[PDB]
RNA sequence: GGCACUAUGGGCGCAGCGUCAAUGACGCUGCCGGUACAGGCCAGACAAGAAACACUUGUCUGAUAUAGUGCC
């Protein structure tokens, strides 16, 4: 059987300062035939530890590895600002090779509500016979939140699709695109196209709507 | 410092056809190290591939790629490779080669990588994008500003430009990831937030800009009324 | 796997010939099976060589082993 690498937390929003643990578990055991990774985005993977507790040459010594069975954890003492990216577990005790499926570490701020803004489908994209109807969520935190399309108070599932921004260099808030898509016919079959947002910074899920052919 | 791996030869592949990665080293001589390819799908994380071995030349694949992929180094040219063969729609990444370290320095630690080349398969022709205004109005103001945008919708490949007005709007700008839709086309939008009276005073056109299509689109965005 | 019992063609008995199987097992003889020292050699383990495997070189285990059964 293949080696299996998972990591814990998928992601961490901590700040500045923060004592942070990442815990990667593998299904059998691998010795300490561990290596770690720091990726940042667009950019390629940095070794920070090998041999699952050998700090690599170089890295800072806020980094350290450490093992107990298989468990591997990635600890970094006091949190720095150019920490924030992706970190790797890797097992390279036997072929094939396998990578945990990634941390993302995030910046801890304040709880902020998404404005929400919905937008009908353009009288040219109508034209083209399909209708895409979007909504966005701006500059909130946390990155967890539930957008709900409903066309005359019908649920939909598998006609959106999400996008999200990174994480605000400025605000260090993100933004959230949901785009409904349908046929031109399916969206003249009905009058009323909702957005649910539904969101920690909120009191209760608020959507916003439009009725097909308003002024 | 003076370690370098340079991949080269990536590109478009329609399923089923072949690409050779090159790999590059300078800095050391290739032979007494051994030498992976690492791939990362967009937005996913990294997944391990291959691997060729220091003296012995044995050769590692993993199960996604068995049987389809070669890889190969040249010792004469200091350089790996990675041939790939019925090539698939998952296959589409960016593909690292590293070095793994010397045993004692670095254990089997991967201590330099390549800068990646992308590797994108699809059986998508080139077709420039629609763009469809998101035209601001209400139930697109929350008080003093207004959300307003693009739909950029229906172009392959990746990537686009997209500004506002030539430029010179920036700050409050979001331009999306692409969504790679079921047709196999990619997909996105851009909003930008202004002050809302500024809706009757400043006209706001999205500047959408498709190299691989070679298009170039303005689409004055204006608001909805009544 | 561990334990306990029991047995013990050199860790490398082959002319070997097969078979499964992709290489060790299996089977089948036939000789020889006397005894011990071997040489040599092989396999596993480990270590180092720019070194996951392979290789080179070094030690080490090869009755502390090997096997059938019983037992958790």
């Amino acid at each position: 059987s293949d080696i299996q690498m998972t990591q814990s937390p998928s992601s961490l929003s901590a700040s500045v300062g923060d004592r942070v643990t990442i815990t990667c578990r593998a299904s059998q055991s691998v010795s300490s035939a561990v290596a770690w990774y720091q990726q940042k985005p667009g950019k390629a993977p940095k070794l920070l530890i090998y041999s699952a507790s050998s700090l690599y040459s170089g890295v800072p010594s806020r980094f350290s590895g450490s093992r107990s069975g298989t468990d591997f954890t990635l600890t970094i003492s006091s949190l720095q600002p150019e920490d924030f990216a992706t970190y790797y577990c890797q097992q390279s005790y036997s072929f094939p090779s396998t990578f945990g499926q990634g941390t993302k570490v995030e910046i801890k701020r304040t709880v902020a509500a998404p404005s929400v803004f919905i937008f009908p489908p353009s009288d040219e994209q109508l034209k083209s016979g399909t209708a895409s109807v979007v909504c966005l969520l701006n500059n909130f935190y946390p990155r967890e939140a539930k957008v709900q399309w409903k066309v005359d108070n019908a649920l939909q599932s598998g006609n959106s699709q999400e996008s999200v921004t990174e994480q605000d260099s400025k605000d260090s808030t993100y933004s959230l695109s949901s785009t409904l898509t349908l046929s031109k016919a399916d969206y003249e079959k009905h009058k009323v196209y909702a957005c649910e947002v539904t969101h920690q910074g909120l009191s209760s899920p608020v959507t916003k709507s439009f009725n097909r052919g308003e002024c | 410092s003076e370690v370098q791996l340079v991949e080269s030869g990536g590109g478009l592949v329609q399923p089923g056809g072949s690409l050779r990665l090159s790999c590059a080293a300078s800095g050391f001589y290739i032979s007494y190290s051994s030498i992976h390819w690492v791939r990362q799908a967009p937005g996913k994380g990294l997944e391990w591939v291959a691997s060729i071995s220091p003296y012995s030349g044995s050769t590692y694949y993993a199960d996604s790629v068995k049987g389809r992929f070669t890889i190969s180094a040249d010792t004469s040219k200091n350089t790996a490779y990675l041939q790939m063969n019925s090539l698939r729609a998952e296959d589409t990444a960016v593909y690292y080669c590293a070095r793994q370290g010397y045993r004692r320095r670095s254990g089997r630690g991967f201590d330099y990588w390549g800068q990646g080349t992308l590797v994108t398969v699809s059986s998508a022709s080139t077709k420039g994008p629609s763009v469809f205004p998101l035209a601001p109005s209400s139930k697109s103001t929350s008080g003093g500003t207004a959300a307003l945008g693009c739909l950029v919708k229906d172009y392959f490949p990746e990537p686009v430009t997209v500004s506002w007005n030539s430029g010179a709007l920036t700050s409050g700008v979001h331009t999306f990831p692409a969504v790679l839709q079921s047709s196999g086309l990619y997909s996105l939008s851009s909003v930008v937030t202004v002050p809302s009276s500024s809706l009757g005073t400043q006209t706001y056109i999205c500047n959408v800009n498709h190299k691989p299509s070679n298009t170039k689109v303005d689409k004055k965005v204006e608001p909805k009324s009544c």
